[PDB]
DNA sequence: GATCATATTGTCCAGACAGT
DNA sequence: ACTGTCTGGACTGGTCGGCGCTATGATC
């Protein structure tokens, strides 16, 4: 019961048509949409503790300045792979408006 | 002669050394002596005039992988032949790890050390209350040395 | 951190908070649900009502004469003095000991003599 | 001043999203239509309130 | 310490409030967002008074709601260290007394009420002195100075406030008048 | 563009792209990522490929359109 | 994982060699004069937008600093450094009689040399003082990935099938533990170098199993394991296989058949496909009756619905038992996942997508048979 | 007869590099 | 400064389904 692959060429025609929202709906909303906590101080991925009901960044701290950012789960896997490859990706957060 | 290293399977150094010794006895190999310390895992020391004798002795054995291309100075393995207690060299106040025993995989702090009975008393760091326990000296491994 | 940025801030006394909480209570009563506000706002309104030492206009005028009286004091401790309303030297001494300044008894007596008026 | 295809598509999408979660239709529409159809009818009637910000 | 601040913020107003006044909808959204929580920088957020100015809406992709730049006034209460407060005892406990000083209730330790070896009376929930023979009960005008502030969490109830009464001039109003009688 | 003839492969136009993710996604991934890690490069995410990878709208077509609306709107 | 001895990162080996060649061995500063350092510092600000110019400037600085055999800062003599793949560094030292012999630089010595470089010379070497210190290129702590990055499955026979990364980390942990035990036991230096080389090989294969000059790590059956480098690059990598392109939901595929009777704007959709694919329509004032009828019909009666979403955000599956209860509970703000109807907009695509006309939007036309219908023009 | 550690370390194009 | 040589890399997209493969030697 698998799905149909939306490959690189399909993304190319979607870009050529100028349909950004359709690309968002196809590649992100309908495939691997997820939400993660990002620390605003050092850019690391924050940790949410279901036991205490609190979100904090373990490497740096910052129990207050934590924001939720939605993105594809494949991007989170890529960030984890980069961290495993001794590469630090620092996510700089920006306001939507 | 000269000390040479033979890479063998971990945990089965004594049997490989015994087989090498038996082969040398039966086939009159020019092997001087064989040293297999228990602390060293996967490696044994064979004294021979040349590495060719070691290579000819260790061949034909599945568990003898290869001979390290080098000669060990005698001062490096001199301390292995000397007999010293495992308790000696430990001071109270530091942190040690228990390799074996009922407390396997547990960190502890050394409290009392006595060389007469070859035993060391340690206190578990993860315990909510201090319960001193008596463990053998060889079972512990020094993680850090403080006081 | 409330909002994006803070434009200006001001220290107000108990009476101004009482007036604002009464206005918010009236606004909540104008709303359809019978609950005007949450527990903390109602508790603050009750505390301000039970400690309503002076009228809001009296509090504001006391604050501005306190500002015009001395220069080393600021808005926060002026509002604190308005809320406390000291009547002797021991209370002003023990509330100014931990502050950044240790005023001499003459200016404390002057402060007492100006705040003596329109008091309960 | 004329709307580009991208601007028109963005306006229609925003209006349909608004209609989906509230924002009652400003014109009479036939029953049983989709919010996208309502936004298209609003654009055809020239009643849309959404403007386009252009660089200057 | 009550404070009045003017705050500029971006307010998201849902399409269900499109027909209402922009200022009223912004005030409702701000009341739903900021009222009832503890702010680390400003303290307890008590109420949103009114919206002064409101800007035109901005529509972002993925959301039909409009975003406006709004200017509003916030009434807040912030407890600071070494700050004298006046309140009323509302709760009695074996380990201390809770005094209502505003939106939050401080805690005064059993050794901290006065310069005497006071013991707890369970029958009437009062504190009885040994040498001073002073009694604390419900509905008493008391004055204390805050010595401990916890800003660990955004929940007002989870935050703790510790005050002192050891120092002279802090205590019941009748006790204060008794002290001033000698001087 | 730069005054010299450049190819379209990893040694030409794509090679001199300012985006780390766009460079790493095309042909050489490990080398470009490690080189960016050495220099501490910052990706401003101004391109299309990086926004596709993250899940943000691309700066093309409807992605560059900005909308405004007056709130007091009634039928 | 706390490594017993430091190891060289295979992805930073060339950079380590370049920095070692461009820096003083004992003094620690870059082998450039103060005037040259200032000139390059001013030149860096001018050419910052184009990364090619920065790369050429870095190459020029490295070439200038490589030929210098005497450090201008301290006058200490320098020796050439030879790089051997994958992570072996040789220093051509001079003997007392003038003979030249190669001295192997261990990773600990390399890290100690890299630690002495100041932060001011790092921009000249292409490194950041706060983001990428030169000593961090020599690994001392190895971060093991989370179990979500390397999921473990069970087979139909009950035997667990661990990931390749899990096996590589098993080997790394075993070798590191053996090296630590041998170090604690006072083993001779010959054993220490052998265990250090084994750990370095394991770490290098873990970072990249396709490194040139390295025998790739192999499974028990003979399978060459794929590691973090192989998980990112290639057609089946993370970028091309999962990030730039991925499988999507709400999609269908079947054989196409001609249909001249429909318009060019229309596509023939099978009834079975239409009853499976759903479009989420919010309940408004002008479509409450239609969506209520869709809910009442159910998933087994066309036109119907399969799922219903309340304003709270939860999803409720529609069946015969609860189709009436949901229908009488429908209100404004609910979401109804109704079946595909006539006039719906869908994307129609044929592979390969050579141009932007390979995907176009059509109008749904429901047909009883099992094939897609496309107009001939 | 049951368990336990250990289990090895395909041509072509383009850029960098010794040699004359 | 030219010139032949060593080394690294990428090898058109999607879809259909099938067919294997994911321990072993030595005590106690
Ligand atoms: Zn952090
Ligand atoms: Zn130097």
């Amino acid at each position: 019961e698998g799905g149909l692959r939306f490959g690189e060429m399909e993304r190319d025609v979607l870009i050529g048509h100028g349909a950004a929202m359709l690309l968002i709906e196809r590649l992100l909303e309908e495939s691997d949409k997820t939400e993660v906590w990002v620390c605003e101080s050092c850019g690391h991925l924050a940790l949410e503790d279901k036991r205490r009901g609190k979100v904090y960044c373990p490497v740096c701290g910052e129990d207050e300045r934590i924001s939720k950012v939605e993105m594809s789960y494949a991007f989170k896997l890529l960030l984890d792979e980069l961290k495993a490859m001794v590469i630090r990706p620092s996510l700089r957060l920006k306001d939507r408006v | 002669g000269k000390i040479f290293t033979v890479s063998v399977t971990v945990g089965q150094e004594t049997t490989t050394a015994n087989l090498i010794y038996s082969k040398a006895k039966t086939y009159n190999l020019p092997l001087y002596a064989i040293l297999s310390p228990s602390k060293v895992k996967g490696y044994i020391f064979i004294e021979a005039p040349n590495k060719s004798a070691v290579e000819e002795a260790i061949r034909g054995i599945r568990h003898a992988k290869r001979v390290l291309p080098g000669e060990i100075p005698f001062s490096e393995i001199e301390h292995f032949l000397e007999e010293k207690p495992a308790v000696s060299g430990f001071e109270p106040g530091d942190i040690v790890e228990l390799i074996a025993g009922p407390f396997k995989g547990e960190k502890a702090k050394v409290v009392r050390v006595d060389e007469s009975k070859d035993e060391i008393v340690v206190e578990l760091v993860s315990s909510v209350v201090p319960i001193p326990v008596t463990v053998r000296g060889e079972y512990v491994r020094l993680i850090s040395k403080r006081q | 951190m409330i909002g994006r940025k803070k434009l200006e801030e001001h220290y107000i006394t108990i009476a101004e908070a009482k007036e604002l909480l009464e206005r918010r209570h009236a606004e909540g009563l104008a709303e359809n649900p019978e609950e005007p506000m949450f527990y903390e706002a109602r508790v603050s309104l009750e505390h301000a009502e039970r400690f309503a030492k002076l009228k809001p206009e009296q509090a504001r005028e006391l604050k501005e004469k306190l500002m015009g009286l001395f220069d080393w004091i600021n808005e926060r401790i002026a509002a604190k003095l308005v809320d406390i309303l000291p009547e002797d030297y021991l209370d002003i001494r023990v509330i100014f000991a931990k502050e950044e300044y240790m005023p001499t008894p003459e200016e404390a007596e002057e402060i007492i003599k100006v705040i003596d008026e329109y008091r309960p | 001043f004329r709307y580009t295809r991208f601007e028109k598509a963005r306006i229609i999408g925003a209006r349909a999203l608004q209609i989906a979660m509230g924002a009652p239709v400003l014109i009479d529409v036939p029953e049983g239509i989709t919010p996208l159809q309502a936004a298209l009818l609003e654009f055809e009637k020239g009643v849309i309130p959404i403007t386009v910000i252009r660089p200057s | 310490m009550y404070k009045l601040l003017k705050v500029k913020d971006v307010v998201r107003i849902p399409p269900r409030m499109f027909t209402m006044d922009p200022k009223e909808a912004a005030k409702i959204v701000l009341r739903e967002t900021y009222e009832g929580i503890y702010d680390r920088d400003e303290g307890v957020v008590l109420a949103i008074l009114d919206v002064e100015e409101i800007s035109e809406g901005v529509i972002v992709p993925g959301d039909g709601a409009t975003y406006h730049e709004a200017i509003f006034n916030v009434l807040v209460w912030e407890p600071r260290n070494q700050e004298v407060v006046e309140g009323e005892v509302v709760e009695m406990m074996p380990y201390g007394a809770f005094i209502r000083i505003g939106p939050m209730d401080g805690l005064v330790h059993i050794s901290q009420l006065m310069d005497d070896y006071v013991v707890f009376d369970e029958k009437n929930r009062q504190f009885i002195g040994k040498e001073t023979n002073r009694v604390l009960k419900l509905g008493d005008y008391v004055r204390a100075r805050i010595i401990g502030v916890s800003v660990k969490s955004r929940v007002i109830r989870e935050n703790k406030i510790n005050m002192t009464m050891r120092q002279p001039g802090l205590g019941k109003f009748e006790w204060i008048e008794k002290e001033k009688k000698k001087a | 563009l730069d005054g010299v003839i450049r190819p379209i492969g990893r040694h030409g136009i794509v090679g001199e792209k300012a985006s780390v993710l766009a460079r790493a996604a095309f042909e050489i991934t490990t080398q470009h990522l490690f080189a960016a890690a050495e220099r501490g490069e910052v990706d401003p995410l101004n391109g299309v490929v990086e926004n596709v990878l993250i899940g943000q709208p691309v700066p093309v077509g409807t992605g560059i359109v900005k909308l405004a609306m007056s709130l007091p709107l009634r039928p | 994982i706390e490594l017993a001895r430091p190891v060289i990162h295979v992805g930073f080996a060339k950079t380590i060699h370049r920095v070692l060649e461009s820096t003083c061995r004992e003094c620690g500063r870059i082998k450039l004069t103060d005037e040259e350092i200032e000139e390059y510092m001013q030149k860096f600000e001018v050419m910052g937008d184009r990364k090619g110019a920065v790369d050429k400037l870095i190459k020029e600085i490295h070439k200038k600093a490589k030929e210098r055999m005497v450090c201008p800062h301290c006058g200490a003599p320098q020796f050439p450094i030879k790089f051997e793949r994958p992570t072996i560094y040789w220093e051509l030292r001079k003997d007392e009689e003038g003979n030249e012999y190669k001295h192997r630089m261990m990773p600990s010595e390399v890290r100690d040399r890299l630690e002495k470089i100041p932060d001011k010379d790092l921009p000249l070497l292409g490194l950041h003082p706060e983001k990428s210190r030169p000593e961090w290129m020599v690994l001392t702590v190895l971060p093991v990935p989370p179990v979500t990055m390397r999921p473990s499955i069970t087979l139909e026979s009950g035997i667990r099938a661990e990931d390749d990364l899990t096996h590589k980390l098993v080997d790394i942990i075993r070798i590191n533990n053996r090296l630590k035990s041998n170090i604690e036991a006072g083993a001779p230096q010959l054993i220490i170098e052998d265990l250090w080389d084994l750990l370095q090989y394991h770490v290098t294969t873990y970072i990249n199993n396709e490194t040139s000059g390295v025998p790739p790590a192999k499974h028990k059956s003979g399978r060459p394991l794929k590691t973090l480098a192989q998980r990112l690059k290639g057609k089946e990598g993370r970028f091309r296989g999962n990030l730039s392109g991925k499988r999507v939901n709400f999609s269908a595929r079947t054989v196409i058949s001609p249909d001249p009777m429909i318009s060019i704007n229309e596509v023939g959709v099978p009834l079975a496909v239409a009853m499976e694919l759903t479009v989420p329509e919010k309940v408004t004032e002008f479509n409450y009756e239609k969506l209520k009828q869709r809910v009442l019909n159910g998933p087994e009666k066309y036109p119907g619905a399969n799922y219903v979403i309340d304003p709270e955000g939860r999803r409720i599956r529609l069946m015969e038992s609860n189709r009436e209860l949901i229908a009488e509970k429908l209100d404004i703000g609910w979401t109804v996942e109704r079946h595909l109807e006539d006039g719906d907009v869908v994307l129609f695509n044929r592979q390969p997508s050579l141009h932007r006309m390979s995907i176009m939007a059509h109008r749904v036309r429901v047909m009883p048979y099992r094939t897609f219908r496309l107009n001939l023009p």
